[PDB]
């Protein structure tokens, strides 16, 4: 059960840890989060009380190192940092736990929500989408643009999601224009799965990561990417049956976890109506169609 | 973006552009079967591809063989239209390729964009204008070449005949749109107006009667009157 200790909390901030969050007051004796489940990626995130425009956070895996948060009063944010001195780190965490200055990752034993949202997400794939090779953890915020968004202005701070474009030469074989546009199976299976992702696990990981960045940071480009990857599967006549089964599970837990009050900006009417009611796979997403109908009937 | 009343002069500038109309590509007669069901029988169609500046019409005849054994023909027709337009652009020397293609129907945008991915500099545009190009099959010599075709065929016409010798492309296009609007609204009346006075002939290499400037004013007047009357009957105004 790993720990992300905090040096201090000098500014009032809502702190997120995966799907949980708590309010910390300015200079409240807060020294971090303990009992973080090993085996999954995690995201710690921040919304300042004073400026709810500072919405940002760190993807990390506690198996990859000893990570702590320290407020930087120059750049005005909570920064993730790695402590290479294992013994100094254990010593600091032991003190903070003894003084009960750490909130406990509040996982209900029966609850598989985080596993279900992060099933395919791996830190090594996150770090290729978010390039800052000197760190083992990945910074994301609400304003970061995608490589695709920037093609339509600082490459270093971009989300390197796989470019998907239904009206591109990549997507359309010469002499197969109507066939490839109306049935995206060649684009899904040959170009993206076999060609770029290598397998459905990497495809799903990127899709899941795109959703989480959309949900936790309101990252618009991430939301575009999540919908594009759903739409590419739904608009393909030929999808492996296990991919359809697994997609139904992934989307079910995403829709379950989405805050009710964000469905208006985080869900694209056109894509969902097309995927659930018009597409090749309109009858392949039972779990997803039932939760969407019962939770967001107005959208459809 | 969209071609409309505002940006209307752009049609007659020196940027090569083509209008594409797909309304006569897929044409059927609906009939009863022996068992009292309904079936369609396709007849020959055409893509109407027009340079509004020069009057050059690239009439690609769509022979009924194109549809043999195919499903969702109204959807295929749009893609077939896009394939033929893209084949036509590729067949033209670079300096003759259009800089813009304006589709009369918005359903043609995606099929044409996808077929023209090799031509990122050619802008594919819709129009807000309600152009009467569907009445192209009311022009006898165009109808005749379409119905007689026994195979796929491209036929080249100048839809302005020799008008550009005497008038601008703006005036030639307004005359064309007035003739086609009339033919579309009341084909019988419009054809009566054009082919009553027997002394006036259609030259072998032309589509429309050889009218003096004064006879064109009279004809144009009769076309407007035809269009306004039918508007009265339509809306009981
Ligand atoms: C120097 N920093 C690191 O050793 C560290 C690790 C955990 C907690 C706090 C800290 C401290 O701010």
């Amino acid at each position: 059960m790993n720990t992300v200790p905090f040096t201090s909390a000098p500014i009032e901030v809502t702190i997120g840890i995966d799907q949980y969050s708590f309010n910390v007051k300015e200079n409240q004796p807060f020294h971090g989060i303990k009992d973080i489940p090993i085996g999954h990626v995690h995201v710690i995130h921040f919304q300042h009380a004073d400026n709810s425009s500072m919405r940002y956070g760190y993807w990390f895996d506690c198996r990859m190192g000893n990570f702590y948060i320290q407020y930087d009063p120059k750049d005005g944010l909570y920064k993730m940092m790695e402590e290479r001195d294992g013994a100094k780190f254990e010593n600091i965490v032991h003190n903070f736990k003894e003084r009960q200055m750490m909130v406990s990752y509040p996982k209900i034993d029966e609850d598989d929500t985080w596993y279900n949202l992060t099933e395919f997400v791996q830190m090594d794939k996150i770090r290729k989408i978010v390039r800052k090779d000197e760190n083992q953890f990945s910074y994301v915020d609400s304003s970061m643009t995608t490589v695709q968004e920037n093609e339509l202005s600082d490459p270093a701070h971009s989300l390197n999601y796989t470019v998907i474009n239904f009206k591109s030469r990549e997507a359309i074989r010469p002499g197969h224009e109507m066939e490839d546009f109306l049935d995206k199976s060649y684009y899904l299976n040959t170009v993206m799965l076999q060609g770029i992702f290598k397998n459905s696990s990497n495809y799903f990981g990127e899709l899941q990561f795109a959703f989480l960045n959309a949900m936790f940071f309101g990252n618009y480009g991430s939301s575009l990417q999540w919908h594009a990857m759903i739409e590419l599967i739904c608009s393909s006549a030929t999808v492996p049956k296990h991919m359809l089964d697994k997609l139904d599970e992934i989307l079910y837990y995403q829709i379950k976890t989405l805050p009710e009050q964000y469905s208006d900006i985080l869900l694209n009417e056109r894509v969902w109506n097309i995927c659930l009611y018009s597409s090749f796979q309109k009858n392949s997403l039972h779990n997803t169609e039932k939760i969407m109908e019962n939770k967001y009937p107005e959208l459809l | 973006g969209a071609m409309n009343s505002s940006n209307y002069a752009e049609l007659f500038n020196n940027d090569i552009k083509l209008f594409v109309d797909d309304t006569n590509v897929y044409r059927v007669t609906v009939h009863k079967t022996f068992e009292g069901n309904v079936a369609t029988k396709a007849i020959n169609g055409c893509i109407f591809t027009l340079n509004p500046k020069t009057g050059h019409l690239f009439l690609k005849i769509i022979h009924t063989s194109v549809w043999a054994g195919q499903k969702r023909l109204s959807q295929l027709a749009k893609w077939k239209t896009a394939e033929e337009v893209s084949a036509l652009v590729r067949s033209l020397p670079k300096e003759e390729q259009p800089k813009q293609i304006i589709v009369t129907r918005k359903a043609m945008l995606d099929p044409l964009e996808v077929h023209m991915l090799d031509f990122p500099n050619i802008a594919i545009r819709p129009t807000e204008l309600r152009l009467p190009f569907s009445a192209a099959m009311s022009i006898d010599k165009l109808s005749d070449v379409v119905m007689k075709a026994t195979e796929p065929q491209m036929v080249l016409f100048n839809i302005y005949d020799d008008w550009l010798d005497r008038i601008s492309s703006y005036t030639a296009f307004s005359r064309l749109t007035l003739l086609l609007r009339a033919l579309k609204t009341n084909e019988e009346s419009a054809k009566m107006i054009l082919l009553s006075d027997p002394t006036i002939t259609i030259k072998s290499y032309h589509l429309w009667p050889s009218f003096t400037d004064e006879q064109w004013i009279t004809i144009e007047s009769q076309m407007r009157d035809l269009i306004l009357t039918e508007y009265g009957r339509k809306y009981n105004v």
